């Protein structure tokens, strides 16, 4: 539950930026450019440390097991459950990594590492780079 | 002059020319179609509109 | 699928096809001077009514100024009093002799299926037009009757006036 | 058409 | 044996009027982006006249496919806006219906 | 405390994706 | 209002529970004291001719009901004609009230126009 708390509060605070944003660009008149910046990156790495933290306790909401209450009337409730029990893509997303597939399209593993070596390669190679000119 | 213009007010709300259109419409409505197929039609739809009280 | 798909011959019909149906039309009535589909333009042309007038669904059939009842009234009257008269007796079958009382219960059901038949010819769309066409009737006297008496009452008031004014030139 | 145009008040 | 080409139709038009049906039709993209359903959709049109109409068993559809007409040129967007609106003109629509037949 | 709560920000105008397909016995 | 048809299908579907009601009683009860239940079904025997009786007020009851819908066709026919007409005095009726009344509009104007430029005279 610990886990799931600190989920809670992170993605509550990151909805309440959201919201923020929402309400700061919803006026008629478009503030200065660097407000809207700061805002941009306060949200966006808002958004980097919410990814990071789910990825950190995978294995807690994993073990979760959901169960509706048993005060929890179905009957009425029915359009409540189904909207939050409902997980399907948005479509356009759907067809966009389908395209984005389609255009990508032992020989896959020996270019695997071919690109491996070409990622340690350049990885040198910028670094002796770096090191051939003194930067302080 | 007040009481006849609130008078004449009140006999001009109650309706001129879009009434008798109306009327107009009605009947050529009515004439152009017959009574047997809206009979039928209505006799037809008698078991899906009206719902019945012992259907649970 | 739950769903089932569209008709086929719904992908065959683009706008071109649709521009250049007046010319094939055209064409086919010439030429003409079940319905095979030797072009893939024939569907357009309105299907014919079949001959018999007869449409099947389902296992179902289907197909003038509106636009001796006595006998009825008394059949329905004595198989309403037989009706009664068969309760009576069946009830009595129950009381002494129960075994074999289904024996007339399925009877009297036939009475009473046959009050259904009885109300099979009396069927009512007219009754209910009837009643429609006095409803509104009345309504539009009503409404009528009342716009005279308040132009009348109007212009009563007008006279009234007049003569108060001509009193006090 | 012209039933609503001369059926609303003013 | 094989139904006709009057019975599909008449079955296909009487379906239009689920709207669980409309939502699915319009949830594939392939469905609205071809003009050959559209113009199936306008061909449809001429059930509105007797003695085509007096073969329907839903008049509620007539309305429908009219309503879809409209959507030929209000935009696919309004989709998922549809059961609602359906859900709240039912009442006016039902009684434009009766006015349109019954009177 | 607390300083704000969150609006709702509820949309069951949204139509869901929900795939069906096993209708057919 | 509520059609005697629809009336006529509330009797029989009471009568109908009616007997039914009756019934399981005596199945129920067969064997209660005999006054008290000799009472009931008095009660529901009553219970049962009213029903009756409602009944046959109904059934003889039905405009048409000893009527052949023939004349029902003509006389329907010829309301809406007398309608036809009726509507088409009514066209008259409100023309010519229309016309007094913008009779008595231009002499509303020309008294007011007379009052106006009176009480300006001085």
């Amino acid at each position: 539950g610990q886990a799931l708390d600190a989920v809670r509060m992170r993605l509550a605070q990151l909805t309440h930026s959201l919201r923020r944003i929402r309400d700061e660009m919803s006026k008629a008149e478009l503030p200065q450019w660097y407000t809207l910046q700061s805002q941009l990156n306060v949200t966006l790495s808002q958004l980097v440390s919410v990814t990071s933290t789910l990825q950190h306790f995978q294995e807690t909401l994993d073990s979760t097991v959901v169960y509706p209450l048993p005060k929890f009337p179905t009957t009425s409730h029915e359009s409540l459950v189904t909207t939050l029990l409902r997980k399907k893509n948005i479509p356009e997303v759907d067809e966009w990594m389908k395209y984005v597939r389609e255009t990508s399209g032992e020989e896959i593993e020996k270019l695997l590492q071919q690109d491996r070596e070409i990622t340690n390669w350049a990885r040198t190679t910028f670094r002796n780079e770096y090191g051939k000119h003194d930067f302080k | 002059l007040e009481i006849l213009n609130e008078c004449h007010d009140e006999l001009k709300a109650l309706p001129l020319e879009q009434v008798e259109f109306e009327k107009n419409t009605i009947l050529q409505q009515r004439s152009k179609i017959n009574s047997t197929e809206l009979l039928d039609y209505a006799t037809k739809l008698s078991k899906f509109t009206k719902i019945p009280p012992t259907f649970d | 699928s739950l769903y089932p798909p569209p008709p086929p011959y719904v992908k065959f019909f683009t706008q071109s096809n649709l521009e250049k149906l007046p010319k094939y039309k055209e064409k086919k009535a010439a030429s003409a001077k079940e319905e095979e589909i030797t072009c893939a333009l024939d569907y357009l042309i309105p299907p014919p009514m079949p001959k018999n007038q007869q449409y099947r669904a389902f296992g179902s059939i289907w197909q003038e100024n509106e636009s001796n009842y006595q006998y009825k009234i008394q059949e329905l009257r004595k198989l309403l009093k037989s009706l009664l008269l068969n309760y009576l007796e069946l009830i009595g079958v129950l009381s002494i002799n129960p075994d074999m009382y289904e024996r007339k219960v399925e009877n009297i059901r036939t009475i009473l299926v046959n009050i259904h038949h009885l109300l099979n010819e009396y069927r009512q769309s007219r009754e209910s037009l009837i009643m429609l066409l006095e409803e509104q009737l009345e309504y539009k006297r009503g409404e009528i009757r009342e716009i005279e008496q308040v132009c009348k009452q109007v212009h009563d008031k007008l006279t009234s006036i007049q003569d108060t004014l001509r009193t006090g030139s | 058409p012209h039933e609503i145009y001369g059926s609303m008040p003013l | 044996p094989l139904p006709t080409r009057f019975e599909v139709e008449l079955e296909f038009i009487q379906s239009l009027a689920n709207i669980q049906y409309v939502t699915y039709l319009l949830t594939q993209q392939q469905i609205w982006k071809s003009p050959n359903f559209k113009n199936y959709l306008k061909y449809l049109e001429y059930w509105c006249n007797p003695p085509y109409s007096q073969c329907i068993v839903y008049p509620n559809c007539l309305f429908i496919l009219k309503l879809l007409n409209g959507f030929m040129e209000s935009a696919l967007e309004g989709l998922d806006e549809l059961p609602k609106i359906i859900q709240l003109q039912g009442p006016q629509w039902m009684n434009e219906m009766v006015e349109r037949w019954a009177n | 405390p607390s300083y704000s709560p969150t609006s709702p920000s509820y949309s069951p105008t949204s139509p869901s994706y929900s795939p069906t397909s096993p209708s057919y016995s | 209002m509520t059609d005697r048809l629809t009336q006529l299908q509330i009797c029989l579907d009471q009568m109908t529970e009616q007997f039914c009601a009756t019934l399981n009683y005596i199945d129920k009860n067969h064997g209660v004291p005999p006054e008290e239940f000799s009472n009931t079904i008095d009660e529901l025997s009553t219970d049962i001719i009213l029903k009756t009786r409602q009944i046959n007020k109904l059934i003889d009851s039905l405009p048409g009901v000893d009527v052949s819908a023939e004349e029902q066709l003509r006389k329907i026919d010829m309301l809406q004609k007398k309608l036809v007409e009726v509507e088409d005095e009514k066209i008259e009726a409100i023309k010519k009230k229309e016309k007094l009344l913008r009779h008595v509009d231009s002499l509303i104007e020309d008294f007011v126009d007379g009052i106006a430029n009176s009480k300006k005279s001085t």
